[PDB]
């Protein structure tokens, strides 16, 4: 994966060293690159997983993700160029170094060998959008939500790495590959329900789960645009990653612990998909939209079945496209009226006419039209749940009416209505905006064609 | 917004029409392959095995 | 006024002084170069060389392989009397069970 | 786990006996890191001294990824050494004491009994 | 066809020829020649034009194998060699179960359009077929979990047996 | 079968081309509206002849060709199940909306955006006929919502109209209720039946449907305006009054109830299934009919007349009538 | 030209500060009640009259008409329901 | 024409493609590195046909 | 602004531990998680206790 790490660690001095007004362009051609690079990591075997090295090994888990990665870096590039216009070049170079760095720390990440190589460049990502939420953040608060960012993850992150180090100890090895091969049947000891424990509230601390999510309405909605994809499209799917590759041992724990999770996270999504509807803040409800759509993730892993997999992998793509371009229309309506109420700027349909297409398949995609990857990823939840339990049905069914229920609601309260008189500012839609959700939206309906390629190694 | 709609279609089809006719023009001036019982004597390359040319061609250059 | 600060500055239109730009930034020349580049390489090769690469992969998983092997023991099972496929994936014979 | 072990010279970096084991390779990771140590430790050298960073004066940067690499060199040569000893008492003191170390006899998959948990 | 009815078994088929005793003369019989020869004529030698192509330079595809390799029941604990080779060939054997699954399903469902609504009485012969098949995949591959591997169906697999042999005793008495 | 099947597929298609020519902005948006009347009137034309040879021998088959996912065991492909009751309405369906955009032309003309109007009639024309034409519930779902929210889009035609959008919110809110019972249904299949595709799921005999059977009426009961889930179909009169003579018309609300008629391999099993659809379209016929009585509108009698109508052929399906429900549908 | 004094404060007890959260709030002395004091949160906020926007007079020149507000005023803590294509309080003949 | 900006602005863009390369050039030196079973594992155990002397590079 | 403000950052200001707030916060929080706990367990048991001796409906179900 060199052939991906080299060209992206080549990106900081390229970045760093170049002209004072050729840095956005020269960043986003080759980013744009190594994205066409990145995609030939599309190609997976049957079964064996894509063993390039003995410390980096990728499969139809890995690349997807990967992809999205390599694939968003150019589009909080475009999208920062609006509001970092005013800024001198050094610390300008410097915001880029940080995306870049939250790259390459990404690629790593999903392409880690055993846990621990993978635990450290997971975690490592908290640098760099640490700077980018508190550094380059807009209001006072954004110093309370750096910290609540940090520690919320922090937290569950280190009884995590005691449990991997005691993993290197007993089985002697914390590759994934002998793990899973070497996969053993875990007892219900007292002590190995902890081990169970320490194993997971790290991944679900950070997806977000139900209770342990105030760190997502308290970062997304406040930082930097560019921070805010990077942080819903992909930082809360380390957990997906991490929990797909952390359950091959786990068991058969997961049969008993996971019901305090599971009904907590089923009660979750219908709770959050109210509070979504009843928001008054824009960013506050895609930020309180994405847990809800990565709670049936959580249920999806947990409850161990190939079909849920599948579904979960592809609600995790599908929702990292989605939340990034909700996350950037809002930054769009954000910088013309310099606000983020809902009902600040309804009615701007007969101003915005590409602007409210925009708004309308991204709403529609979160209301997951069929057959759009989120209802793929969507409706396999529901039959693996449904086996699992038929009780279960009428839960998340209500959930996905009342995330109906407000997936409109932003739209009647955006764009439905009429224009604020006194509002006097709304100009031309800019075409790098634009064009940035034009680059959002093609590759949903493109994978859409073709959606065999991102259900994961279980497809 | 109509600067937006013509850019994409020209940029889009600036390759959009040529692959288009590099497929069409595959297929029917070199087409596909047919299935055989292995020849003795001579084992299949990597890219052998697929009906395709061009997915032979990407298997054959890359992978 | 103890704080002696600059008023805020009012945010600056793409399109005053530059209405056919495409609001990338100031310098035009380079505001149409970065948008020929942009425009180039993202609805370009990356996404349709890339569709058709995607598209037109090898052997993704080796389901046409599956296919052609499944027809071959299909044929084989209906051959000579057995049924399609057993119900143990290894053969019973070699497992030694205890007791 | 070493200090302890008979033999041990003290004070004396690099053993006579450690120069058995293969030298470490000059394209060697760890060590091309430690030039890149020694790199960044210049340009952090210009941006305190308020210098032109990357373009400031070269010697004071080439001093630096050369000294690097050098005490990287050794560090790299006590490195093996001391890993070496720690699989030379490792295989000395197995045999050497065989009868806690059993030789495991082969019970193959086809043989235990280990169940299957149903995953519904 | 390039498939055999081995494989995909299709029902023969009838043509009740007609008989207009009415005064009118069919419409769809010249409906029928007119969508015949003004749509099929110039795609017939369209594809005439493919079909010679395809002879000028015909290159070659073949199959690819698989050698058998030690099952897991004879593979060795803690040993990654052989019982890797056990695994993929396990998954591989896991696909085309699962394909074997998709033809008789392909079968059993092509029974149904072509009995009509006799499918009830004429397709329960592949419906029994797809039935013990499924009942044999049931217990061959079902319930192992998302992480599923060759030791764990030779789990399930031994914890089938083992049960069985119980039950076999039990009948004993 | 040379005719007929591959006619169908021709007639879907060319509804699709005023689309495609829209979305590629080569087409004229003057006569646009003509141009649509001269596609669907042809569609129509090309919708004939399909009917031709089921009258001469009665011919029905599937059409699945290229196959989307594998699934393990459970293959994915685009599917259009052609059997007597899809085969002789796309004519019907087809000279509906010729006529009554025929007459949107003259009648909404008055909007700027009278373009972009009659492409959402088209963009309805083909979610419907991807419904109509399918043969797994898959598609069928795909249609489901995409003349949903193609109605949430044309009641809410006029974006400053306050009650449209409301009407708009309240229009997909109780089809998405109705669809729970289609995502019930759903699973139900996948999980005991595991299929997809409408023949399977007939022919594997699954005389145990109870929960699955109520899943299929509530979904009918959500798109049909049944009691509890009736209102949005009068509240979608409050947009242009072509779009009264629409989806919400007699085209879209019957949607369910040609897919409660589409299981009637099933549908008669349980005969407590059976009840409730009888009991639930007679309290429509009454209570809608009631209001209608006394009232003072004209779009909203007829709409409510269309939901105690929409209540009576499913009655008949209640009572095991489903051709003669799908001859009442057209009627 | 936003400051704590007209930034909402914590719950009002003293009549004074209800006179200062009443011209902070755009009301006069006797137009401000703030909510019950349960612990709920709601602080200074006055408790306006639960009606919805619909019961609001069209024909008045409201500064925003699309939702029948006026610049200025106050508005009510659970507008949101309370709006025109949400909830209504408007009386009914029955 | 300016020989001196030519390559000043545009010496910056060859460095990702020369990491691509040499990215591209050492992840290939893995392989040789990892020699060990080659043609060895029974599946794909293929006899060395005289032309060539070794299965894959 | 005052009523985004208030109803984003001036509640826990203003917020009480009083007894009726923790009532609510009772009912409403550990309440509907025990709630479905119970009704998910019980489901769960319910289902579970006939498949260890073959009493569902399974034979056409290879899918999971
Ligand atoms: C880079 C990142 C990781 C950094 C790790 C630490 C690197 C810096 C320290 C290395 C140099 C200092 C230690 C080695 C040295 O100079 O002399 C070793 C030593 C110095 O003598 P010594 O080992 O007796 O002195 C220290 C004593 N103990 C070990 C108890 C702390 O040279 C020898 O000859 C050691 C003989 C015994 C070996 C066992």
């Amino acid at each position: 994966m060199l052939k991906i790490i080299i060209p992206t660690t080549m990106l900081l001095p390229m970045t760093w060293m170049s002209k004072h007004n050729m840095i956005w362009i020269n960043a986003t051609v080759h980013s744009l690159l190594i994205s066409l690079i990145s995609l030939s990591l599309l190609n997976q075997l049957g079964e064996n997983s894509l063993n390039f090295s003995l410390t980096f090994f990728s499969d139809s888990l890995s690349a997807p993700l990967l992809v999205l990665t390599t694939w968003l870096l150019p589009l909080m590039l475009m999208a920062s160029q609006s509001h970092l216009s005013k800024e001198t070049t050094t610390r300008k170079k410097l915001y880029i170094t940080m995306l870049i760095l939250l790259q390459l720390f990404l690629i790593m990440t999903f392409t880690a060998t055993e846990l621990i190589l993978f635990y450290i460049l997971f975690e490592a990502t908290l640098v760099p959008t640490l700077i980018i939420i508190t550094r380059w953040g807009n209001q006072t608060e954004r110093l309370n939500a750096g910290l609540y960012f940090l520690f919320y993850t922090l937290a569950g992150s280190l009884p995590l790495l005691v449990a991997l180090v005691y993993i290197q100890n007993t089985t002697g090895s914390l590759n994934f590959l002998i793990i899973h091969y070497w996969s053993h049947p875990l007892s219900n000891s007292w002590s190995n329900i902890f081990m169970w424990l320490a194993c997971i509230m790290a991944f679900m601390v950070k997806m977000p789960l139900y209770g342990l999510h105030l760190w997502l309405p308290k970062a997304h909605v406040e930082a930097p645009i560019a921070g805010s994809m990077v942080l819903a499209a992909v930082l809360l799917k380390l957990g997906g990653y991490g929990m797909m590759r952390i359950t091959t041992i786990l068991n058969p724990l997961t049969n008993y612990m996971a019901y305090p999770f599971l009904m907590l996270s089923m009660w979750g999504m219908i709770m959050t998909s109210s509070i979504c509807l009843r928001q008054t803040d824009l960013k506050s409800l895609i930020a309180y939209s994405s847990v809800s759509h990565m709670a049936l993730v959580i249920v999806a892993i947990m409850i161990q079945t190939p079909w849920s997999f599948m579904g979960a992998t592809a609600l995790m793509i599908a929702h990292g496209l989605t939340s990034s371009m909700l996350f950037c229309l809002a930054n769009t309506n954000y910088e013309r009226v310099h606000s983020r109420t809902m009902i600040l700027a309804r009615g701007l349909q007969t101003l915005l006419p590409l602007m409210a297409t925009w708004w309308l398949m991204a709403s529609l995609t979160n209301l997951a039209l069929p057959p759009s990857i989120n209802l793929i990823g969507e409706l396999f939840i529901i039959t693996a749940s449904f086996s699992w339990s038929n009780i279960t049905i009428i839960l998340m069914g209500m959930n996905m009416m009342i995330t109906a229920l407000y997936s409109l609601y932003m739209l009647i309260t955006t764009q439905r209505g009429k224009y604020t008189h006194h509002i006097n500012n709304i100009k031309a839609s800019f075409t790098r905006e634009n064009a940035l959700m034009a680059l959002h939206i093609l590759p949903l309906l493109l994978l859409t064609l073709n959606p065999k390629m991102i259900l994961g190694p279980l497809y | 917004d109509r600067r937006f709609l013509k850019l994409m279609r020209f940029y889009i089809l600036l390759t959009g029409i040529p692959v288009a006719i590099g497929i069409t023009l595959v297929n029917v001036f070199i087409g596909e392959a047919e299935l055989a019982d292995i020849p003795e004597g001579y084992v299949p390359e990597h890219w052998e095995y697929f009906k395709h040319p061009i997915s032979r061609w990407i298997a054959r250059t890359f992978y | 006024i103890r704080l002696q600060e600059d008023p805020d500055p009012e945010d600056e239109n793409l399109y005053e002084k530059n209405p056919d730009s495409h609001g990338y930034d100031k310098d035009p020349i380079v505001d149409l170069w970065n948008m020929r580049v942009v425009f180039f390489f993202g609805f370009s090769i990356v996404l349709v060389l890339g569709s058709t690469f995607v598209a037109y992969l090898p052997d993704y998983r080796m389901q046409e392989w599956a296919r052609r092997e499944a027809e071959r023991l299909v044929k084989y099972r209906e051959a000579n009397g057995l049924p399609l496929m057993e119900s143990n994936c290894f053969d019973p014979n070699k497992i030694q069970l205890p007791e | 786990m070493m200090s302890g072990r008979p033999g041990r010279v003290p004070l004396q970096f690099l053993p006579n006996e450690a120069r058995s084991l293969p030298p470490p390779k000059l394209t060697d990771p760890r060590l091309v890191y430690m030039g890149f140590l020694g790199y960044c430790s210049g340009l952090i050298d210009n941006a305190i001294r308020r210098r032109p960073v990357v373009s400031a004066g070269l010697h004071r940067q080439l001093l630096y990824v050369t000294s690097f690499v050098f005490f990287g060199y050794y560090l790299l040569k006590r490195q093996d050494y001391m890993y070496a000893l720690r699989d030379h008492d490792m295989f000395a003191y197995v045999k050497s004491h065989p009868e806690d170390f059993p030789e495991k006899d082969k019970k193959t998959y086809g043989e235990i009994l280990e169940e299957f948990h149903p995953v519904r | 066809d390039s498939w055999d009815k081995d494989v995909y078994p299709e029902p023969p088929r009838r043509t009740p020829a007609p008989a207009p005793q009415t005064s009118l003369p069919n419409p769809v019989t010249y409906l029928t020649k007119i969508f015949d020869l003004l749509v099929d004529r110039p795609v017939t030698l369209a594809r005439e034009f493919i079909e010679q192509q395809h002879a000028k330079n015909r290159y070659y595809y073949y199959h690819r194998e698989f050698r058998r390799v030690p099952d897991i029941t004879e593979c060795e604990e803690k040993d990654i060699l052989c019982m890797f080779e056990a695994e993929m060939q396990w998954r591989r054997d896991y696909k085309v179960d699962q394909e074997i699954v998709n033809i008789i399903q392909e079968r059993l469902k092509a029974c149904q359009q072509r009995e009509g609504e006799s499918y009830r009485q004429n397709c329960a012969k592949e419906l029994e077929q797809f039935t013990q098949v499924s009942k044999a995949f049931q217990d061959r591959y079902s319930d192992l979990g998302a992480h599923y591997s060759a030791r764990k169906c030779l789990a399930k697999q031994k914890q089938r047996m083992l049960a069985e042999r119980k039950a076999a005793k039990e009948a004993a008495a | 079968m040379n005719p007929f099947a591959s006619l169908t597929l021709t007639t879907l298609i060319i509804l699709t081309i005023p689309i495609m020519m829209s979305n590629s902005n080569i087409y004229k948006t003057n006569l646009y509206p003509n141009y649509v009347k001269t596609t669907v009137s042809y569609a129509f034309t090309l919708s004939l002849v399909p009917l031709l040879m089921f009258m001469h021998t009665g011919q029905e088959m599937i059409i699945s060709n290229w196959h989307w996912m594998t699934l393990q065991t459970v293959e994915l492909s685009l599917s259009f199940k052609m059997d007597y009751f899809s085969v002789m309405f796309i004519p019907v369906a087809l000279f509906v909306t010729w006529s009554i955009m025929e007459f949107s032309m003259w009648y909404m003309h008055s909007d700027p955006f009278i373009n972009r109007f009659f492409k959402y009639l088209v963009l309805f024309l083909i979610t419907m006929m991807i419904l109509v034409t399918a043969n797994n519930l898959f598609q069928l779902f795909i249609g489901w919502e995409g003349v949903g929210i193609m109605s949430f889009l044309l009641i809410g035609w006029w974006h400053g109209r306050t009650d449209a959008n409301t009407a708009a919110l309240q229009a997909i809110l109780y089809n998405r209720i109705g669809d729970i019972g289609f995502v019930l249904s759903m699973a139900w299949f996948l999980t005991h039946s595991n299929a997809w595709d409408l023949q399977q799921i007939f022919m594997l005999n699954n005389e145990c449907p109870n929960m699955p059977l109520i899943g299929l009426l509530l979904a009918a009961a959500g798109k049909s305006a049944q009691f509890g889930l009736h209102p949005w179909l009068p509240s979608a009169m409050e947009g242009p009054t072509p779009v009264s003579a629409l989806l919400h018309s007699s085209t879209m609300v019957v949607a369910g109830v040609f897919l409660l008629i589409r299981f009637y391999p099933l549908m008669e099993t349980n005969k407590l299934v059976q009840t409730m659809t009888l009991c639930l379209g007679a309290i429509t016929t009454l209570f809608t009919a009631l209001c209608a009585i006394t009232q003072n509108d004209i779009k909203k009698i007829v709409a409510f007349s269309t939901s105690s109508q929409l209540g009576l052929m499913m009655v008949t399906i209640g009572i095991n009538q489903p051709h003669l429900a799908f001859l009442h549908i057209c009627m | 030209h936003v400051t704590k004094d007209m930034f909402p404060g914590p719950y009002p007890k003293t009549p004074e500060e209800r006179a200062a959260a009443a011209k902070k709030y755009n009301m006069r002395v006797e137009d401000y009640e703030p909510y019950p004091d349960d612990g709920m949160g709601y602080g200074d906020y006055p408790k306006l009259p639960d009606r919805s926007q619909q019961e609001r007079d069209p024909w008045y020149d409201w500064d925003h008409p699309d939702l029948r507000l006026n610049w200025g005023e106050p508005i009510h803590w659970d507008l949101d329901m309370y709006i025109r294509n949400r909830v209504d309080t408007s009386p009914t003949p029955v | 024409m300016n020989v001196l900006q030519i390559v000043r602005d545009h010496w910056v863009h060859i460095l990702v493609p020369v990491g691509f390369v040499f990215g591209c050039y050492l992840d290939r030196r893995s392989d040789e590195k990892l020699t060990a079973f080659r043609n060895k594992s029974l599946l794909f155990k293929r006899e060395l046909r005289p032309n060539e002397e070794v299965t894959w590079k | 602004i005052r009523w985004t403000y208030a109803r984003s950052a001036n509640i826990y200001p203003n917020f009480r531990p009083t007894p009726k707030t923790s009532l609510l916060g009772a009912l409403f929080g550990i309440g509907p998680l025990f709630f479905w706990y119970y009704v998910f367990k019980t489901d769960r048991d319910k289902k579970e206790k006939l498949i260890q001796e073959g009493k569902l409906d399974q034979t056409f179900n290879i899918s999971y």
